[PDB]
RNA sequence: GGUUCGAAGACGAUCAGAUACCGUCGUAGUUCCGACCAUAAACGAUGCCGACUGGCGAUGCGGCGGCGUUAUUCCCAUGACCCGCCGGGCAGCUUCCGGGAAACCAAAGUCUUUGGGUUCCGGGGGGAGUAUGGUUGCAAAGCUGAAACUUAAAGGAAUUGA
RNA sequence: CCAUUAAUGA
């Protein structure tokens, strides 16, 4: 049966999009279908703060970061636990995760 | 039906011509291919010879060996 | 109601509106409730026509004097603005109070308890007590609303626009639907004004409780 | 419902609707009739008399009933004309 | 054996403050009460029972057989029912639907085709019901044709009193319970569909409720 | 496009009839709508209407009562004699009693009844009941 | 694991509703109390029981417990319900007025009052929480 | 596989023509 | 012209066996132009046109009206924001309008109260999109398209256990 | 990382 009504992607009316090729695996996936996960990364996050706060040369120098658009497809986002399954009366409920830590 | 004109009973009429082939007793009796294939030829009964008797055996769950007769 | 001077809008009752704030509706607007607002303001808040609130108020209040008995007359309230507001009206009146615990089943299921088969309803809020809609759809029972500008009128039978949220609002309208109820059968005559003050209709914060007991002694 | 002599023999005569001009069936568990009461216009007091009005269920499970009564209840004279 | 009245309707009935279910029916009270149809027209009131329907769920230790009970209920003049009730035994199965159906049974139309002498007999117009896909449309009939129907929803029609009608079903009518119930509804929309003979403007009476609520509050709480 | 007018108008009111408008607007303005209006007004069924007359395919407003139960149309326009009438009553009224068929006649456009009496028949154009 | 069950609690508020004034605070006095009062079959049954009792005697002690229905909490609620304040906030001398809410009462019978105050509307149409 | 069943007859329907076509 | 990737094929692993999954390569191909074939889960599994039937928050187009903020500052007027309205374009949320077997659908509704107009297509499952005949193509293949024979099931939605 | 299969009727 039609198990969703945007059938496993986000098109309506577009019909055809360009293929990106998965993170995890080489799957061919489409744009709009991928699971996308904008991972922002501290480059050290709580043990080598503390060093390169006293072994840096500059004066509360900021750390950089490292942004990386991580593209997953269904079977890499539940593999790695990205994305999971939800009771049929909550599939609809397409409210992101919240940020609280 | 379909259309429905003021004029279209030729269309019907070739419409419901072409898809009654596609019922299965109108072809079997409108058709000869059938009709030759029937050994009794669109008869009730037919005398025979019998040449060998053959043990056949059954199907599923139920199980036996019939007897049949090739005439 | 109809163009008669005794049932006419009072000067006190438009300060009263004005001070409670029952023509400041909501910030939506419903698709039934749009004959009930003459205009919006700035800052998107709709301005709730008060001599209309007036007529659907002095309808309801036709509607709870038909009824001969007032004890099978069930007032509803579920949010903790207007319990205080309904057992007071009830027990102005004589009406049957539901104050918080609305138990699904009270008009449907005959071995519970508190089974009643009343003949009229008065909801405060119709997304807070959208279950008695449910069993009025069941059972023949005519509801009173106090709607809002945001507030369906899915199930409901009359409806009086008002400002469900404001503490001082709600309290306000139930104030006046209870004076109005009075004045009309034969208690309480129209010369004189009520005696009970409108502030015991208020819910009370526990804060602002604990406040007036520090503020007393 | 006569017959051919004249007789009303039919088992019982349904309610209708005062809004949508539609009977009421017997397991029509949603029809309400509305009660109106009457004030006098020189002493302001509940009179003794009604006006009775009938809600099918398809209005309420719809969302128009209160429309309904408001305008059966100005044209019958209870809501002023002003509005 | 003595009933215990627990509804406000079925106080009325044990003051007999009202004289039939005529009432009842014009103001659609809900009868929740298996005794007031026993009451009223508990003299001619037939049971029969059309199907006991084995039904099942599979659990963890093999299958839980529970019987399904259907009983047609009704006199011969004007009021029948259909009761559904499922249990896990067939005696209890049976009972329950017969309280069921005395809960809800609805009347029924008896009216004239063409000439209008006599007695009503045929259904008035052209009605129908259905639940799930079984479609059961009432035809009416002219005099003595009979019921052209069958045996089943001919039984129910014979116990509704109308003594002439054609039927005509569509879709999978061998569940019976869906058969049932589409015949059901269409009796119940006969007098729900709007006759042009009803034009005359409803005159309402005084509810029950509003007649004798001095009584309803002296005699109990 | 807009094949059958008086079909399209009819289908208007019956989704009128069947929401519970106490009036409807529909768009174009015939002279068998008009006709066909005027049947029902004087066999009292609907209201009583009137017509925006501009000089293109005028509107009609239609005051609206529940004694409507469903308006239908036949399409296309067969022609109906005094022998087959009363198949055509039989299969597409509900009773005997209450319905009307109505059919065009060179004499006017009319109902069955009124065809029974005049003794014309015609093309048919739709049901009323 | 030491969890009361309802055997022991629902029978244990009918104590404490039917006989709050004999029940107190002492363990070894309220035990006895309901030894006295309830038939108990069991030392155990009674001595969870009582356990309940005074541990549900110290919630009234901290504060309004739900479900019980006392007499003197009850008189308590009914006195703070029927207090009465002093003057009220709807008794003002200056109401604020909003200029449409004007007009309106101006198209209405009292157009020109005695204790209103007409302030100036907020100008920028800006209400709207923003989007994501 | 119904792909597979059409890629077998798709081989058989060639070896039929080349039986055909030997005559 | 062959950068990367990579049908066939070689080699190294795992396996009882791998003439596969994994890895190192690697021909045809993948890129461009001139000629072919017309096949996809070519799907929204929902033909095209027309009329009607709840709203809500949007978004894109073009136009219109109205507090204000911000640039061309040197005002009007044009750019960017705010609130609405107008026609349809992809859409989304609630739902006892209504439909359906249900999943669901503002269309899959206006359907036994059955008729707006119009093309293609289905008559239990296999055999079978097979044989033959005609036709197109360099070929692979494409269009039209059976029968004999065999079976009482095949299938769709939904529920409970496992 | 590897894991193949449980003869027919009831």
């Amino acid at each position: 049966t039609k198990k969703r009504r945007n059938n496993g992607r986000a098109k309506k009316g577009r019909g055809h999009v360009q293929p990106i090729r998965c993170t995890n695996c080489a799957r061919c996936v489409p744009k709009d279908k991928a699971i996308k996960k904008f991972v922002i990364r501290n480059i050290v996050e709580a043990a080598a703060v503390r060093d390169i706060s006293e072994a840096s040369v500059f004066d509360a120098y900021v750390l950089p970061k490292l942004y990386v658009k991580l593209h997953y497809c269904v079977s890499c986002a539940i593999h790695s636990k990205v994305v999971r399954n939800r009771s049929r009366e909550a599939r609809k409920d397409r409210t992101p995760p919240p940020r609280f830590r | 039906g379909k259309c429905r004109g003021l004029r279209t009973a030729r269309k019907l009429r070739s419409h419901r011509r072409d898809q009654k082939w596609h019922d299965k007793q109108y072809k079997k009796a409108h058709l000869g291919t059938a009709l030759k294939a029937n050994p009794f030829g669109g008869a009730s009964h037919a005398k025979g010879i019998v040449l060998e008797k053959v043990g056949v055996e059954a199907k599923q769950p139920n199980s036996a060996i019939r007897k049949c007769v090739r005439v | 109601s109809g163009a008669l001077d005794v049932l006419q809008m009072k000067e006190e009752d438009v300060l009263k509106f004005l001070a409670a704030g029952t023509h400041l509706g909501g910030t939506n607007l419903d698709f039934q409730m749009e004959q009930y607002i003459y205009k919006r303001k700035s800052d998107g808040i709709y301005i709730i026509n008060l001599k209309r609130t007036w007529e659907k108020l002095l309808l309801a209040a036709r509607a709870i004097v038909a009824i001969e008995n007032p004890a099978d007359v069930s007032v509803i309230s579920s949010r903790n603005t207007g319990q205080r507001a309904v057992l007071k009206f009830a027990a102005a009146t004589g009406a049957t109070p539901i104050a918080g615990r609305f138990t699904p089943g009270t008009f449907t299921n005959q071995i519970q308890t508190a089974f009643r088969e009343p003949r009229l309803l008065v909801v405060t809020d119709p997304r807070a007590d959208h279950q008695p809609l449910t069993e009025a759809s069941y059972v023949n029972l005519p509801t009173i609303a106090l709607c809002n500008t945001d507030s369906p009128l899915r199930y409901v039978d009359i409806a009086i626009p008002c400002n469900n949220k404001g503490a001082h609002s709600v309290g306000l309208m139930w104030w006046m639907l209870a004076r109005e109820v009075l004045r009309m059968r034969g208690t309480i005559s129209r010369e004189h004004p009520w005696e009970v003050m409108p502030d015991l209709y208020f819910y009370r914060d526990p804060e602002e409780i604990e406040k007036e007991e520090q503020a007393a002694a | 419902m006569q017959n051919d002599a004249g007789e009303f023999v039919d088992l019982y005569v349904p309610r209708k609707c005062s809004a949508s001009n539609r009977i009421i069936g017997a397991k029509d568990h949603a029809s309400i009739q509305m009660n109106v009461a009457e004030v006098d216009k020189v002493t302001g007091r509940f009179n003794g008399q009604f006006k009775t009005y009938a809600i099918c269920g398809a209005i309420r499970r719809m969302g128009e009933s209160d429309d309904s009564i408001l305008r059966l209840a100005k044209a019958d004279g209870i809501v002023s004309k002003n509005f | 054996k003595e009933w215990l009245p627990v509804t406000k309707l079925g106080r009325l009935v044990k003051d007999m403050k009202i004289k039939s279910l005529e009432e009842i029916y014009l103001f659609s009270l809900p009868i929740k009460e298996s005794e007031i149809i026993d009451f009223f027209l508990g003299a001619s009131l037939k049971d029969e029972v059309l199907k006991i329907m084995p039904v099942q769920k599979q659990t963890r230790a093999g299958q839980r057989t529970r019987f399904k009970a259907f009983v047609a209920i009704g006199d011969y003049n004007g009021h029948v029912g259909l009761g559904v009730k499922c249990s896990k035994e067939v005696a209890t199965a049976i009972r329950g639907a017969i309280i069921l159906a005395k809960l809800s049974i609805v009347p029924v139309r008896r009216g004239y085709w063409g000439n209008k002498i006599g007695k009503p007999h045929t259904v008035p117009c052209k009605v129908t019901g259905r639940c799930g896909s079984v479609l059961v449309r009432l035809i009416p009939a002219p005099r003595g044709t009979g019921i052209v129907s069958a045996p089943v929803p001919k039984k129910l029609l014979m116990m509704a009193g109308i003594d002439d009608c054609y039927t005509s079903a569509r879709g999978c009518t061998a569940t019976l319970g869906n058969f049932a119930k589409a015949t059901f509804d269409a009796i119940s929309k006969t007098y729900s569909y709007l006759t042009p003979d009803l034009w005359k403007e409803t005159v309402f009476t005084k509810s029950p409720y509003q007649e004798f609520t001095d009584h309803l509050v002296k005699t109990h709480t | 496009v807009r094949m059958n007018v008086l079909a399209d108008a009819l289908k208007s009111i019956n989704n009128a009839e069947k929401r519970g408008k106490r009036q409807v607007l529909i768009r174009p303005c015939s002279k068998v709508i008009v006709r066909f209006l005027t049947v029902m007004m004087k066999h009292g069924y609907i209201g009583e209407f009137e017509i925006i007359d501009d000089h293109r395919a005028g509107k009609i407003v239609v005051n609206l009562t529940g004694r409507l139960n469903k308006c239908g149309v036949i399409s296309p326009r067969f022609d109906v004699q005094l022998k087959d009438l009363e198949k055509w009553q039989n299969n597409l009224l509900p009773s005997r009693q209450f319905g009307f068929i109505v059919l065009t006649t060179s004499a006017g456009i009319m109902d069955h009844e009124e065809a029974r009496r005049k003794h014309t028949g015609g093309k048919i154009l739709g049901f009323f009941f | 694991g030491r969890v009361r069950t309802k055997t022991v609690k629902k029978a244990a508020r009918v104590i404490i509703e039917k006989y709050y004034t004999r029940l107190g605070n002492d363990f070894h006095t309220n035990k006895r109390v309901c030894e006295e009062i309830a038939i108990i079959p069991s030392k155990k049954l009674r001595n969870k029981i009582a356990g309940y009792v005074t541990h549900l005697m110290k919630r009234i002690q901290r504060g309004p417990v739900r479900g019980i229905s006392i007499k003197l909490q009850e008189e308590e609620r009914e006195r703070r319900d029927n207090y009465v304040p002093e003057v009220s906030a709807l008794d003002q001398e200056i109401i604020e007025v909003d200029p449409d809410t004007k007009e309106m009462l101006k198209l209405l019978d009292f157009g020109s009052l005695s204790n209103l105050q007409v302030t100036q509307p907020t100008v920028g149409m800006n209400f709207k929480t923003p989007r994501g | 596989r119904a792909k597979w069943r059409k890629k077998r007859m798709r081989r058989l329907k060639r070896k039929r023509r080349k039986m055909r076509q030997r005559s």
